[PDB]
Protein backbone atom coordinates (compact mmCIF):
# COMPACT_ATOMS: atom_id res chain seq x y z
CA UNK A 1 0.00 0.00 0.00
CA UNK A 2 1.39 3.40 -1.09
CA UNK A 3 -0.41 6.29 0.60
CA UNK A 4 0.32 9.41 -1.43
CA UNK A 5 -0.96 12.81 -2.48
CA UNK A 6 -3.26 13.86 -5.27
CA UNK A 7 -0.59 15.24 -7.63
CA UNK A 8 1.54 12.07 -7.59
CA UNK A 9 -1.48 9.90 -8.44
CA UNK A 10 -2.28 12.16 -11.36
CA UNK A 11 1.22 12.62 -12.77
CA UNK A 12 3.27 9.49 -12.03
CA UNK A 13 0.84 6.68 -11.16
CA UNK A 14 1.13 4.24 -14.07
CA UNK A 15 -0.03 0.63 -14.31
CA UNK A 16 1.13 -1.74 -17.00
CA UNK A 17 4.15 -1.89 -19.29
CA UNK A 18 6.81 0.81 -19.37
CA UNK A 19 8.44 1.31 -22.78
CA UNK A 20 11.52 3.52 -22.19
CA UNK A 21 13.31 5.01 -19.14
CA UNK A 22 11.11 8.13 -19.36
CA UNK A 23 8.12 5.95 -18.44
CA UNK A 24 10.00 4.33 -15.54
CA UNK A 25 11.36 7.80 -14.60
CA UNK A 26 7.75 8.96 -14.18
CA UNK A 27 6.20 5.82 -12.63
CA UNK A 28 5.72 5.95 -8.87
CA UNK A 29 5.31 2.16 -8.62
CA UNK A 30 8.65 1.58 -10.36
CA UNK A 31 10.47 4.14 -8.20
CA UNK A 32 8.91 2.45 -5.16
CA UNK A 33 9.49 -1.19 -6.17
CA UNK A 34 13.18 -0.93 -7.17
CA UNK A 35 14.33 0.66 -3.85
CA UNK A 36 12.15 -1.84 -1.99
CA UNK A 37 14.24 -4.59 -3.59
CA UNK A 38 17.74 -3.17 -4.01
CA UNK A 39 17.85 -0.65 -1.14
CA UNK A 40 18.66 2.13 -3.60
CA UNK A 41 17.71 3.97 -6.80
CA UNK A 42 20.12 5.35 -9.40
CA UNK A 43 19.82 6.17 -13.11
CA UNK A 44 21.03 2.63 -13.94
CA UNK A 45 17.71 1.24 -12.68
CA UNK A 46 15.80 3.06 -15.47
CA UNK A 47 17.49 0.74 -18.00
CA UNK A 48 15.44 -1.75 -20.04
CA UNK A 49 18.37 -4.13 -19.48
CA UNK A 50 18.05 -3.88 -15.65
CA UNK A 51 14.22 -3.98 -15.84
CA UNK A 52 14.05 -7.30 -17.72
CA UNK A 53 16.90 -8.78 -15.64
CA UNK A 54 14.63 -8.74 -12.59
CA UNK A 55 10.95 -9.75 -13.01
CA UNK A 56 10.31 -8.94 -9.34
CA UNK A 57 9.83 -5.25 -10.17
CA UNK A 58 6.59 -5.96 -12.01
CA UNK A 59 5.44 -8.63 -9.56
CA UNK A 60 5.57 -5.95 -6.86
CA UNK A 61 4.25 -3.23 -9.20
CA UNK A 62 1.15 -5.38 -9.74
CA UNK A 63 0.75 -5.73 -5.96
CA UNK A 64 0.85 -1.93 -5.43
CA UNK A 65 -2.35 -0.26 -4.22
CA UNK A 66 -2.27 3.54 -4.54
CA UNK A 67 -4.41 5.46 -2.05
CA UNK A 68 -4.89 9.21 -1.72
CA UNK A 69 -4.48 10.69 1.74
CA UNK A 70 -6.63 13.84 1.95
CA UNK A 71 -4.16 15.39 4.40
CA UNK A 72 -1.11 14.81 2.14
CA UNK A 73 -2.96 16.48 -0.74
CA UNK A 74 -4.00 19.42 1.45
CA UNK A 75 -0.55 19.94 3.00
CA UNK A 76 0.94 19.66 -0.49
CA UNK A 77 -0.95 22.92 -1.10
CA UNK A 78 -0.62 24.82 2.19
CA UNK A 79 2.04 27.56 2.19
CA UNK A 80 3.21 26.80 5.73
CA UNK A 81 4.06 23.18 4.71
CA UNK A 82 4.39 22.37 0.97
CA UNK A 83 4.50 18.70 1.83
CA UNK A 84 5.32 16.08 -0.84
CA UNK A 85 4.24 13.05 1.12
CA UNK A 86 4.36 9.27 0.59
CA UNK A 87 3.64 6.55 3.15
CA UNK A 88 4.55 2.97 2.20
CA UNK A 89 3.38 -0.26 3.87
CA UNK A 90 4.25 -3.85 2.96
CA UNK A 91 2.01 -6.85 3.71
CA UNK A 92 2.90 -10.54 3.68
CA UNK A 93 1.00 -13.63 2.54
CA UNK A 94 0.76 -14.84 6.17
CA UNK A 95 -1.12 -11.64 7.07
CA UNK A 96 1.74 -9.87 8.85
CA UNK A 97 3.14 -6.50 7.79
CA UNK A 98 5.91 -4.01 8.26
CA UNK A 99 4.69 -0.77 9.76
CA UNK A 100 3.70 2.19 7.63
CA UNK A 101 6.85 4.24 6.88
CA UNK A 102 5.80 7.86 6.26
CA UNK A 103 8.21 10.46 4.83
CA UNK A 104 6.41 13.76 4.31
CA UNK A 105 9.29 16.01 3.18
CA UNK A 106 12.03 15.13 0.66
CA UNK A 107 15.67 15.80 1.47
CA UNK A 108 15.80 18.84 -0.80
CA UNK A 109 13.01 20.57 1.17
CA UNK A 110 13.50 23.57 3.49
CA UNK A 111 12.51 21.47 6.54
CA UNK A 112 15.54 19.22 5.98
CA UNK A 113 18.09 21.89 4.95
CA UNK A 114 20.39 20.66 7.71
CA UNK A 115 20.69 17.15 6.31
CA UNK A 116 20.28 18.11 2.66
CA UNK A 117 23.16 20.59 2.48
CA UNK A 118 25.87 17.94 3.04
CA UNK A 119 24.35 16.03 0.11
CA UNK A 120 24.02 19.14 -2.05
CA UNK A 121 27.72 19.89 -1.49
CA UNK A 122 28.84 16.36 -2.26
CA UNK A 123 26.73 16.50 -5.44
CA UNK A 124 28.43 19.76 -6.43
CA UNK A 125 31.83 18.20 -5.71
CA UNK A 126 31.10 15.17 -7.92
CA UNK A 127 29.79 17.26 -10.82
CA UNK A 128 32.76 19.67 -10.64
CA UNK A 129 35.02 16.62 -10.90
CA UNK A 130 33.51 15.53 -14.23
CA UNK A 131 34.91 18.75 -15.74
CA UNK A 132 37.83 20.22 -13.79
CA UNK A 133 41.02 18.65 -12.43
CA UNK A 134 41.34 18.35 -8.64
CA UNK A 135 43.12 21.59 -7.70
CA UNK A 136 40.69 23.72 -9.74
CA UNK A 137 37.83 21.75 -8.15
CA UNK A 138 39.25 22.63 -4.75
CA UNK A 139 39.56 26.34 -5.57
CA UNK A 140 35.99 26.44 -6.85
CA UNK A 141 34.53 24.56 -3.90
CA UNK A 142 36.56 26.55 -1.36
CA UNK A 143 35.41 29.87 -2.83
CA UNK A 144 31.74 28.88 -3.03
CA UNK A 145 31.98 27.66 0.60
CA UNK A 146 32.54 31.03 2.22
CA UNK A 147 29.56 33.36 1.99
CA UNK A 148 31.43 36.61 2.65
CA UNK A 149 34.36 35.74 0.37
CA UNK A 150 32.14 34.63 -2.53
CA UNK A 151 29.96 37.73 -2.20
CA UNK A 152 32.95 40.07 -2.50
CA UNK A 153 34.30 38.27 -5.56
CA UNK A 154 34.01 40.22 -8.85
CA UNK A 155 31.77 38.34 -11.30
CA UNK A 156 34.49 38.36 -13.97
CA UNK A 157 36.93 36.65 -11.60
CA UNK A 158 34.37 34.02 -10.59
CA UNK A 159 33.80 33.27 -14.29
CA UNK A 160 37.58 33.11 -14.83
CA UNK A 161 37.75 30.06 -12.51
CA UNK A 162 35.04 28.24 -14.52
CA UNK A 163 36.64 28.51 -17.98
CA UNK A 164 37.84 25.34 -19.89
CA UNK B 1 80.24 19.05 -19.31
CA UNK B 2 81.88 15.90 -17.87
CA UNK B 3 78.73 13.77 -18.42
CA UNK B 4 78.17 15.06 -21.96
CA UNK B 5 75.25 17.33 -21.23
CA UNK B 6 74.96 21.01 -22.13
CA UNK B 7 74.72 23.44 -19.19
CA UNK B 8 71.40 24.92 -20.48
CA UNK B 9 69.55 22.50 -18.23
CA UNK B 10 70.46 24.91 -15.42
CA UNK B 11 68.72 27.69 -17.40
CA UNK B 12 65.72 25.36 -17.75
CA UNK B 13 65.62 24.66 -14.00
CA UNK B 14 66.29 28.23 -12.86
CA UNK B 15 63.66 29.65 -15.26
CA UNK B 16 61.08 27.00 -14.31
CA UNK B 17 61.35 28.00 -10.64
CA UNK B 18 61.42 31.75 -11.05
CA UNK B 19 58.61 31.74 -13.63
CA UNK B 20 56.41 29.43 -11.56
CA UNK B 21 57.00 31.88 -8.68
CA UNK B 22 55.96 34.91 -10.76
CA UNK B 23 52.81 33.04 -11.87
CA UNK B 24 51.72 32.52 -8.26
CA UNK B 25 52.79 28.91 -7.61
CA UNK B 26 52.61 27.41 -4.11
CA UNK B 27 55.10 24.84 -2.76
CA UNK B 28 53.41 21.79 -4.33
CA UNK B 29 53.12 23.31 -7.80
CA UNK B 30 56.72 24.55 -7.69
CA UNK B 31 58.10 21.14 -6.70
CA UNK B 32 56.02 19.58 -9.48
CA UNK B 33 57.47 22.07 -12.00
CA UNK B 34 61.06 21.57 -10.79
CA UNK B 35 60.64 17.82 -11.10
CA UNK B 36 59.43 18.16 -14.67
CA UNK B 37 62.46 20.31 -15.52
CA UNK B 38 64.63 17.41 -14.31
CA UNK B 39 62.73 14.51 -15.89
CA UNK B 40 62.66 16.51 -19.19
CA UNK B 41 65.20 15.78 -21.90
CA UNK B 42 68.55 17.51 -21.45
CA UNK B 43 70.27 18.58 -24.67
CA UNK B 44 73.73 17.28 -25.56
CA UNK B 45 76.50 19.83 -26.14
CA UNK B 46 77.60 18.49 -29.55
CA UNK B 47 76.91 21.87 -31.13
CA UNK B 48 79.67 23.53 -29.07
CA UNK B 49 82.48 21.19 -30.24
CA UNK B 50 84.37 20.87 -33.50
CA UNK B 51 83.79 19.49 -36.02
CA UNK B 52 80.01 19.74 -35.34
CA UNK B 53 79.87 23.26 -33.88
CA UNK B 54 77.16 25.62 -34.99
CA UNK B 55 74.66 28.34 -34.29
CA UNK B 56 72.60 26.23 -31.85
CA UNK B 57 75.28 27.18 -29.33
CA UNK B 58 73.80 30.69 -29.53
CA UNK B 59 70.13 29.84 -29.04
CA UNK B 60 70.13 26.76 -26.80
CA UNK B 61 69.68 28.99 -23.74
CA UNK B 62 66.74 30.87 -25.25
CA UNK B 63 65.15 27.50 -26.00
CA UNK B 64 65.84 26.37 -22.41
CA UNK B 65 64.36 29.50 -20.75
CA UNK B 66 61.37 29.15 -23.09
CA UNK B 67 60.92 25.58 -21.92
CA UNK B 68 61.06 26.81 -18.32
CA UNK B 69 58.00 29.02 -18.93
CA UNK B 70 56.15 26.11 -20.57
CA UNK B 71 56.90 23.75 -17.65
CA UNK B 72 55.87 26.39 -15.07
CA UNK B 73 52.60 26.80 -17.03
CA UNK B 74 52.03 23.02 -16.95
CA UNK B 75 52.59 22.99 -13.19
CA UNK B 76 50.21 25.95 -12.67
CA UNK B 77 47.54 24.03 -14.64
CA UNK B 78 47.71 21.37 -11.91
CA UNK B 79 50.06 18.70 -13.29
CA UNK B 80 51.33 16.18 -10.76
CA UNK B 81 55.02 16.01 -9.99
CA UNK B 82 57.67 13.26 -10.03
CA UNK B 83 59.15 13.26 -6.50
CA UNK B 84 62.13 10.91 -6.83
CA UNK B 85 63.10 12.26 -10.24
CA UNK B 86 66.79 12.47 -9.26
CA UNK B 87 67.25 9.55 -6.89
CA UNK B 88 64.96 6.82 -8.31
CA UNK B 89 67.19 3.78 -8.93
CA UNK B 90 67.56 2.79 -12.59
CA UNK B 91 65.06 5.35 -13.89
CA UNK B 92 66.17 8.55 -12.16
CA UNK B 93 68.33 11.45 -13.26
CA UNK B 94 71.35 10.41 -11.19
CA UNK B 95 71.54 6.82 -12.42
CA UNK B 96 70.62 7.49 -16.03
CA UNK B 97 72.37 10.83 -16.64
CA UNK B 98 74.79 11.87 -13.85
CA UNK B 99 76.52 8.55 -13.14
CA UNK B 100 78.94 8.16 -16.08
CA UNK B 101 81.81 10.22 -17.54
CA UNK B 102 81.57 10.71 -21.33
CA UNK B 103 85.28 11.13 -22.20
CA UNK B 104 86.01 7.46 -21.27
CA UNK B 105 82.51 6.05 -20.50
CA UNK B 106 83.63 5.34 -16.86
CA UNK B 107 81.19 4.88 -13.98
CA UNK B 108 81.59 7.49 -11.23
CA UNK B 109 82.12 6.22 -7.69
CA UNK B 110 78.78 5.79 -5.96
CA UNK B 111 79.74 8.74 -3.74
CA UNK B 112 79.76 11.21 -6.67
CA UNK B 113 76.45 10.13 -8.30
CA UNK B 114 74.56 13.06 -6.85
CA UNK B 115 74.71 16.85 -6.75
CA UNK B 116 77.06 18.32 -4.19
CA UNK B 117 76.95 21.87 -2.79
CA UNK B 118 79.45 24.02 -0.84
CA UNK B 119 76.80 26.56 0.29
CA UNK B 120 73.08 27.25 0.31
CA UNK B 121 71.09 29.68 -1.82
CA UNK B 122 71.22 33.40 -1.11
CA UNK B 123 72.29 36.31 -3.34
CA UNK B 124 75.94 35.36 -3.85
CA UNK B 125 75.96 34.78 -7.64
CA UNK B 126 74.46 38.05 -8.84
CA UNK B 127 76.88 39.88 -6.51
CA UNK B 128 79.81 38.02 -8.04
CA UNK B 129 78.83 37.84 -11.72
CA UNK B 130 81.29 38.69 -14.52
CA UNK B 131 80.42 41.31 -17.14
CA UNK B 132 82.13 41.42 -20.54
CA UNK B 133 82.92 45.14 -20.59
CA UNK B 134 86.50 45.07 -21.84
CA UNK B 135 88.47 43.29 -24.54
CA UNK B 136 86.89 40.65 -26.81
CA UNK B 137 88.89 37.93 -25.09
CA UNK B 138 88.52 34.64 -23.18
CA UNK B 139 88.05 35.45 -19.46
CA UNK B 140 91.25 33.60 -18.41
CA UNK B 141 93.20 36.02 -20.67
CA UNK B 142 91.56 39.31 -19.69
CA UNK B 143 94.10 40.31 -17.05
CA UNK B 144 97.04 39.29 -19.24
CA UNK B 145 95.70 41.40 -22.11
CA UNK B 146 95.16 44.41 -19.88
CA UNK B 147 98.65 43.99 -18.44
CA UNK B 148 100.02 44.16 -22.01
CA UNK B 149 98.17 47.38 -22.87
CA UNK B 150 99.95 49.07 -19.95
CA UNK B 151 103.27 47.42 -20.93
CA UNK B 152 102.83 48.40 -24.59
CA UNK B 153 104.41 51.90 -24.43
CA UNK B 154 107.29 50.43 -22.41
CA UNK B 155 108.06 47.78 -25.09
CA UNK B 156 106.67 49.86 -27.98
CA UNK B 157 110.07 50.83 -29.42
CA UNK B 158 112.08 47.78 -28.28
CA UNK B 159 109.86 45.43 -30.29
CA UNK B 160 112.73 43.80 -32.21
CA UNK B 161 114.85 43.92 -29.02
CA UNK B 162 112.64 41.36 -27.17
CA UNK B 163 114.29 38.07 -26.19
CA UNK B 164 111.96 36.47 -23.64
CA UNK B 165 108.46 37.06 -22.21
Amino acid sequence: VITTHESAIRIISKVGPLANPADRDHCLQYMTAVPLIFGDLVAEHYEDAFHAAHPLIDRLREKMEIVEEPRYSREYLEADKRSIANAVEVFFDDGSSTGQVAVEYPLGHRRRRAEGIPLLQEKFKANLATRFPPQRCQRIFDLCSHQASLEATPVNRFMDLLAI
Amino acid sequence: NRVGLDHVLLVKVASTAVCAKLMGADREQLLAALSHAFVDGQALRTYRHAPNAGSRKSWAAGDATSRGVRLADIALRGEMGIPGVLSAPQWGFYDVLFSHTSKDLATKPEDKRRFSFPQGYGSYVMENVLFKISFPAEFHAQTAAEAAVRLHPLVKDRLQRISRI
